[PDB]
This record gives C-alpha cells, structure tokens and sequence, in this order.
RNA sequence: GUGGAGCCGCCGCAGGUGCAGAUCUUGGUGGUAGUAGCAAAUAUUCAAACGAGAACUUUGAAGGCCGAAGUGGAGAAGGG
RNA sequence: GUGAACAGCCUCUGGCAUGUUGGAACAAUGUAGGUAAGGGAAGUCGGCAAGCCGGAUCCGUAACUUCGGGAUAAGGAUUG
RNA sequence: AACGAGAUUCCCACUGUCCCUACCUACUAUCCAGCGAAACCACAGCCAAGGGAACGGGCUUGGCGGAAUCAGCGGGGAAAG
C-alpha cells in the first residue's frame, strides 16, 4: 500500500484499444465544420508519402534566440496526384446523428474506380455500374436524376464529394483508387451543391485545396511492429537480470481484491498499425511536377530562389522503397504516421490558430536531393561527375 | 455381420467396413463428417487434396489447439487441419465399396455415401518414462470405421 | 506437349537471404526445384550430381552467387505418372555472369 | 514360422508390459523445497 | 537390395577399411549375388571391387 | 424385445442380510486433449537400385563431424 | 601441422549420419551466445553477473617477514 | 609471515549492474505431417453491495448476460503438491 514513491502512468489510456485498425485508409473522424459565409471549397484530399529529405530554411521569429540564422528541419514530402470526383452524397440530420440521404455517381466512372469494387478483378466479368451509366443517357431515368439533386436540395443539409486516386500515375503495384468522400464546407446547400454537379468525373488539383504555410492536420495508420511485449507496446521498466523466467516482463499486474486483471494494466499485444491523427503540421511547399514536352521535361522541383539549378526532388537515386515522384507533391515540417508508400489523408484543421508560429511566412534556401541509399555526398549527377571526372564506364569512346 | 441403420433398399444399397485398424479416433471422425452425404467422385477427390493440402478438413468437436486455415472457410468454420494417415484409410475403405458395388452390380456414377459412422476399437497400450522414476502409458487409440453407399436414382 | 530446353542463369544469392547458415545450401536446391516448376510447369524435376557439386562447393554457408543452367522439359515411360513430362536441370559452366541473358538452345 | 508371427506371436505377449504402472514412488517427500510457515 | 554383407567382407578381404572400397556403382546385382569370401575375391580381379587410394595429406606446406 | 435351462409363491427355520461417501478395495472409463510434448553434444544434399509404398534401407558422388586422453582398434567384470 | 605441451584448434588411418521425428515460417516470452554512443557501480543486502588482465622477451620490483618468502608484487617497453 | 573457491571495508582499472534500453544469431515456442501423456476434477466458472461460520461463483437486491475458438497472460479460483 502506497508505492513509496510516485510514478505516473505508462502509456495513455485514451488510444486503450491498442489493435489493428479496420482500414487501411485514414478515416476522417472530423471535418472541420463550417459557416456558409465562406466561398466553397473542399477539406480533405488524399496523399502517398514517398520518403524524407531536410531543407535550410532562414528563419524569421523575433524574440528568439534562432532569429535571422539558417536553420535545417526535417521535411516529409507527400506525393499529391489530383483527386477526380465521382459522386454526391447528402446527408440529413436526426436525431440519431447524420443519416444518407442518397448518392448520385458520375456519368462514366473510369477503370481504377470500378477497380476497388472487386476483391477479384480478374474474376470478374466487370459488369458493375453497367446498368446505372444507363440512366444517365436514358431520358425516363433522367428526368428523375434531376429530381434527386431538388430533392437533395431540399432535404439535406451537408453534402459531401466521392472522389479517387489517379494510380496510373503512381509507381505502386496497386493500380485501385482509393476512394474516399470529402466535404464540401462552403456555402449554402444550393450554392454547395452546384458547384459539385459542375465537376463531376473532373480532376482536382491540391494547390486549389490547400496552400503554401497552411498549417493541416495529417491522418492515417501507422508503421506495423508485429505482436510485440509489454516492454516495447507500453514502455514498460526492465526487471533486474537475476529474474527467473523472464525480465521483460511487467511484474505486478494487479492486488488481491479487485480480484480481475483491470483494463489500465499493460501486457502483450499488437504493436503499430494504429489509426491516428497528426495535428499542426505545417506545409512548407506546394510542388508541382514534370510538365509539357515542348520544354522537353522540366524537372525544376527543389529549386529554391537561392539554388537556380535544374535539381528535381526525386534525390539521386530515386526514394528508396517508394519509387520516383512525377506529380504534385506537399512537403511538410516534421514526422508523418505511416511507412512509405502508404495512403494518408491530408486534411485542414478544425482549430483556429494565430500563436505566432503558424501564420508566419516561410521561404526555403535549400533541398538536398542526395541520396538516401547510403551515406550520399553528391546532389544531382551532373554535380557528381564534374568532381569525379572521367572513370571507366567508356573506356572505348 | 450387422450394421447401424440397415439401408432403405438393400438392392441398390453397397456397404464396407474396415475393424481394429490404427489411425487417430479423434482425426477419422472428423474428415468422416465432411464427406457424409457426398457424392463418390467428389469424395474420392477431395481426399487426394486433403493429401496435397489444397483442401482441408474443418474440426468441428474434437477443436482443442487446432490451428486457424484459410482452407476452413468453404466449410464456413475457422480451424482445420489436413490429415493425410486419416483420409488415406477411408480413401481405401471407399476403393473396397466401389469394388463391392459392381459385384453387386451396382452403377457408380449415382453411389453417394448415405452412412458412415467412426466408433472406437480397444485401445493397444505401450509405456513411456517420465522424471522421478515414473512409467505412464502411449496408448493407442484405434478405430473401427463403417459405411454404407446408397445410389441416389 | 514440348520437348524444348533452354538455358538461363539462377542467382541464388537473391533467392537465399535471411536464411541460417546450415539451411543455406540445402534450401538453395529446393529453391532451383521451385524455380523450374514455375517455368517447365512440372512437379517432376530432376537435378543431376554435377549440379549438385556445383552448389555444395563452398560449405554450406557459402553458396555461389549466381550460376548457369540448363533446363530440359523431356516425356518419359514405363508406367508413368499421371503428367508424363519432366525437367531435367543440369549445370554448365561459365568464367561470367555479365551480359548473358536466357536464350533458348536447340 | 508360416503362422507364428500371424497365430504364435499376436498370443505371445501383446500385455506383457502390464508391469504395476507405478510401484509406489518411494522418493521420500517431494516437498523437500523448506516452507515452515511463519514458525 | 542389401549390400552391407559384401561391404563388410571386401574390407576384410582387401585388407583395407570399410571407408576405402567400390567405386562403379552399377553392377549392383551381380555383386550382391556373391555372398562368400571366395566369390568376393573373384570380383575383385574382374575389376568390380577396387581399392579407392588415401585421401591426400600433402606435406608441402 | 433379447437370451437358452432352470425357477418361484405361501407356512416355519437360518444368516458372511440391503451402500453414495470411509484421501475405502479391485477392475473399468472420462474431461483435460489430439493438448503438453517428441529442442544437450554444428549437417546434410543429389541421383540410381530394390521395392505395393523411400525425408530415414543399400549404393555412388558431394559437403561435414570424431581428430590418436577418438564417435578408432582389443580385453577384464557383468550379460548369455 | 601449430605450440612449452598427452592444452585447444585443423587434417590423415579407422569410424559416423548429429544422437527416440520431419517440413514451412522467424511474433511475444524464454535458453545459450554476442555488441553498444555519453556516463562509469549512481544499480544492488552486497561489483552478483559480465568485462578487464593474460603468452614470451627485456627492464623494474614496496611494506612486511619465521629472512625461505612476499613475487608473474606493483609499474613499464617490445612482439608481424 | 606464508597460505585461504573463508568473513568484511575502501581504492585503481574495467565494464549494459545501472541511467535506458536497443539490435543481431542459434535453439525452441508458433503452424503443419506422423505419434501422443500426466497432474487435477462435487457441480461448475462475469460483477458490485448486503447479510451469512464476520473475505460468495451459486443466496438477496442491483449491474447485466449470444455460438465456437487461437496466441499469450500470471489478478483470481482463499489453484495444485
Ligand atoms: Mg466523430
């Protein structure tokens, strides 16, 4: 009775239900809601994290002890593809919480949609949306298709947007969309929902979702450990080495008359692959990639106003276990749940926030794009091989 | 000699039975409830991939620490196993019937296996050595394993 | 129904890794037995001694990275399986790897 | 024989390990580990 | 198909061990057809039991 | 219904006279459970043969071990 | 063969098939073996456990003593 | 003095004993094919409070209560011997 000297709890019991996730998707718990004051606009939009590099930055936060110096942060970049929307969903309120009013698809839904319908595509005779895409053309369900967006536009009041991933553009081996559906958090319910029939099976870039030094919120599920002990799933004190049957173990793991093993005691389990959400990370930069072939291929990403070189953020070598980056991307300040090559949501955050570390301006001196396959020294290969000369690759011509 | 449940047309009915033969009672009895029903040719082909693992055998009643297959889910179960002594000896036993139907003149194309029942034979008993100078016994636990075959017409 | 046979290169070095160090030659028979199922499409495969020596001849532990074979897709006789077609892998030397790709012999 | 390992041997034995199973266990007290409670 | 009995009367009979004998491994039932030390002494002059020298322990070194 | 050669009523007579327990005696069978276990001393692989059937038999080739205070070659005691 | 050596390590003659089973995977907890930045016993009833030291050659060897020792004291330098 | 696998205190060097844990290997464990025990066992097995042989799993009043299981686990069964 009474420990003889306090210690606080090991690990939070408000992520308690330490499994795996029923998704490999992020799932967005929250959008940020809305007054229809604002123009309209999308919230969320859906992300590949493709590896880390670091930046150098000139700093600018008066009072501080850094302030007008160079300083290197860890940036993760997220490879961004545009989203295509497919579907309108309405929703009605009860009271027992938000209910579907109905959805409404788009004319044609491309191949990588019809894709994540199938757990066997090969299978599969593709016969799905075969009958729905008639309507469309067919005048007596047509006349009827218009009456479902008055009658949305009557009844429900937040109506949100199906939208998928372009993964043709993407060197996964995935080839389904992820299809997620997003709010629209703009204005009122007619002006929410005409500017979402304007755009159906059309593409969304990322830059008209979310901008330079706007600081988001990032979702999604983490870096899997495996079943894993308590020593590494709760952080728990190794016992001393003269233990018999075992030291990483938790020792005491409950009294006498509660007489059951309680929830807040820790013990083995599954470790990682966790759904969480990130808050307040910052993005640094909006890049955009590989345009026209008039230009013949502007690589031309990373190049800050200091460096005006032809560097590219692909680093010398490529992204190790990811691939090589051909879209837009979104870089952003710090460390981002998930391994590579993983889905991520990227979302705008619910709280408002001055603090004088958001809202302040950021501009990047440097993007090293050496290689993160070893110990690289060389930036861009052009670099490389002025400062290597020739070697032994010819040797004929 | 006499069966459980003599069949309702011993004309076109087969019957088989093997005694005192040395398999698992607990293995038998169960690869035994998921051929009971079933057509001949899908019997005898289901037991070649029960050799092979390409399909397995649900443990329904005798479940205490079988492993969790993928295979189990045709059988809308979770545990299954594949045992491959056991469903060689009423893979045997079902040649000897097939055998019995055309002396009996019989078609095996209709044949399906209406009864097959696994009881218990007596047990064969050998010893092992356990610590503290201990002797506890390796019985063995055979089985006697019975069937009829009814054509379905 | 061919007869056909072709000769490429295995690096086992790729195909063995992570493995112990007494498992390492053994599985790196069995892992030229599943490559030339996946290709002949045969179960019946079988190896010949020069081949065998040519694995174990550095210990266990160190298997040569990368060898030469030859593969022979074949059909057989008296009283035979029910598939009638079998791969005959043997070994043929060479002094480099580099720049030899699988070509199909005659 | 012709039927000795068919008809002599399955009589021959086939029980003769039905040696007492245990014979006692005559190891003198296996709570040897001192316990003593409280005194 | 036993051939432990030949085994162990060649090693006898060459004056060697049961390590150093037999190469030519086809001749199998011609082999195991002899089973006396006067038979196995024929089959070594025909050249189907041999000696298989010592392994090398060269000096040089 | 099975079974296949003996049995019962009344009047008196006589008991080794009726079981749920005795950590009862003897025999039998369960649950546990198709579970614990089949983990000391580095290591096997390829082909062929014999076979109803070969991870384990024999043979050959390879890679290894014991390394002369041996995992070798002989005995004493004991076994028979 | 190495070496002071019947040490340990490696081979030959002579034996053996890894010690009453295999195959796939490589989670936790173990058992056995290792490494670890900075700190250096703060750990703990206690330096428990591990780690340092180690062969030879050339120097250099204190208190104390029963004058034999202590003593391979301690402390250095070298080594292909 | 010399000698202690003797008892103790300090110091130097040394180190995962520790700050504070991490990673790698072998063997298991894990899954499969074959083979397969024993201990223990009134019946059984979710709680709170009450009363009770004063510390219930069952009784009383409440909280409530879906098959079948797997890997672990050491709170409890005032667990077994
Ligand atoms: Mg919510």
């Amino acid at each position: 009775s009474h420990r003889k000297f306090s210690a606080p709890r090991h690990g939070s019991l408000g992520f308690l239900p330490r499994k795996r996730s029923s998704r490999h998707r992020g799932k967005v718990k929250s959008f940020p809601k809305d007054d229809p004051s604002k123009p309209v606009h999308l919230t969320a939009f859906l992300g590949y994290k493709a590896g880390m590099t670091h930046i150098v930055r000139e700093v600018d936060r008066p009072g501080s002890k850094v302030n007008k110096k160079e300083v290197v942060e860890a940036v993760t970049i997220v490879e961004t593809p545009p989203m295509v929307v497919v579907g309108i969903v309405g929703y009605v309120e009860t009271p027992r919480g938000l209910r579907t009013f109905k959805t409404v698809f788009a004319e044609h839904i491309s191949d990588e949609c019809k894709r994540r319908f199938y757990k066997n595509w090969h299978k599969s005779k593709k016969k799905a949306f075969t009958k729905y895409c008639k309507k469309w053309q067919d005048e007596d369900g047509k006349k009827q298709l218009e009456k479902d967006f008055s009658s949305m536009k009557k009844y429900c009041q937040v109506i949100r947007v199906i939208a998928h991933t372009q993964m043709r553009l993407l060197p996964l081996r995935q080839k389904k969309a992820h299809l997620m559906e997003i709010q629209v958090n703009g204005g009122t319910v007619a002006e929410k929902l005409d500017w979402a029939r304007e755009r159906l099976e059309q593409q969304v870039p990322v830059n008209q979702v979310f901008g330079q030094d706007e600081m988001i919120d990032v979702i999604g599920v983490t870096k899997g450990k495996g079943y894993k002990g308590v020593t590494s799933r709760w952080h728990t004190k190794k016992l001393p080495r003269k233990t018999h049957r075992g030291l990483r173990k938790v020792a005491c793991i409950g009294a006498w008359h509660p007489a059951r093993v309680a929830f807040s005691v820790a013990r083995a389990g599954q470790k990682g692959y966790h759904h969480r959400t990130e808050i307040n990370k910052k993005i640094y930069k909006i890049g955009q990639g590989y345009l026209i072939k008039d230009g013949k291929l502007i690589k031309n990403n990373a190049s800050t106003d200091y460096d005006l070189s032809d560097k590219s953020i692909n680093p010398l070598g490529g992204f190790v276990h990811y691939g090589e980056v051909t879209n837009d991307f979104v870089m952003l300040k710090g460390c981002v749940v998930g391994t590579k090559k993983r889905v991520l949501t990227l979302r705008k955050s619910l709280l408002v926030q001055t603090k004088r570390r958001a809202l302040e301006k950021i501009d990047l001196k440097f993007i090293d794009t050496t290689s993160k396959f070893g110990h690289g020294r060389f930036q861009t290969m052009e670099e490389k091989k002025a400062f290597m000369g020739p070697l032994k690759k010819d040797r004929i011509a | 000699v006499r069966y459980s449940l003599d069949p309702e047309n011993p004309t076109k009915s087969c019957k088989s039975r093997g005694s005192n033969l040395r398999v698992h009672f607990k293995n038998t009895r169960e690869t035994a409830q998921a051929i009971k029903g079933m057509h001949i040719r899908k019997a005898t082909k289901y037991l070649k991939d029960v050799t092979l693992q390409k399909q397995c055998v649900p443990f329904r009643r005798y479940n205490g620490g079988v492993g969790r297959c993928a295979q189990a889910k045709q059988w809308g179960w979770t545990q299954g196993r594949w045992p491959k002594k056991s469903a060689e000896f009423l893979l045997h036993m079902l040649k000897n019937a097939e055998s019995n139907a055309e002396l009996k003149g019989l078609d095996v194309d209709s044949l399906v296996i209406e009864h097959i029942q696994v009881n218990k034979a007596p047990k064969m008993r050998r010893r092992t050595y356990r610590a503290h100078g201990r002797i506890n016994p390796y019985m063995s636990s055979p089985c006697h394993i019975e069937m009829i075959l009814t054509e379905k017409e | 129904n061919e007869v056909v046979t072709r000769e490429y290169t295995i690096n086992i070095h790729k195909r063995i890794h992570g493995v112990g160090f007494k498992k390492r030659a053994p599985r790196a028979l069995k892992e030229i037995r599943k490559f030339a199922m996946k290709e002949m499409g045969t179960p019946d495969v079988r190896i010949d001694t020069r081949l065998n020596k040519a694995v174990w001849a550095k210990g266990i532990r160190n298997v040569p990275y990368r060898i030469r074979v030859r593969l022979s897709r074949k059909r057989n006789e008296d009283e035979d399986s029910p598939n009638k077609l079998y791969t005959l892998v043997t070994y043929v030397p060479v002094t480099t790897f580099k720049n030899l790709q699988t070509v199909n012999v005659d | 024989g012709v039927c000795r390992k068919a008809a002599q041997p399955v009589e021959a034995g086939l029980q003769i390990p039905a040696i007492l199973g245990i014979l006692g266990g005559i190891l003198a007290l296996l709570i040897l580990i001192l316990l003593l409670l409280l005194f | 198909s036993m051939l432990r009995l030949q085994k162990r009367l060649a090693s006898s009979v060459l004056r060697c061990g049961k390590k150093k004998v037999w190469l030519d491994p086809n001749e199998t039932n011609e082999i195991a057809n002899a089973n006396s030390r006067q038979q196995i002494r024929k089959l070594i002059k025909d050249g189907l039991i041999i000696r298989k020298p010592v392994t090398v322990h060269s000096r040089a070194r």
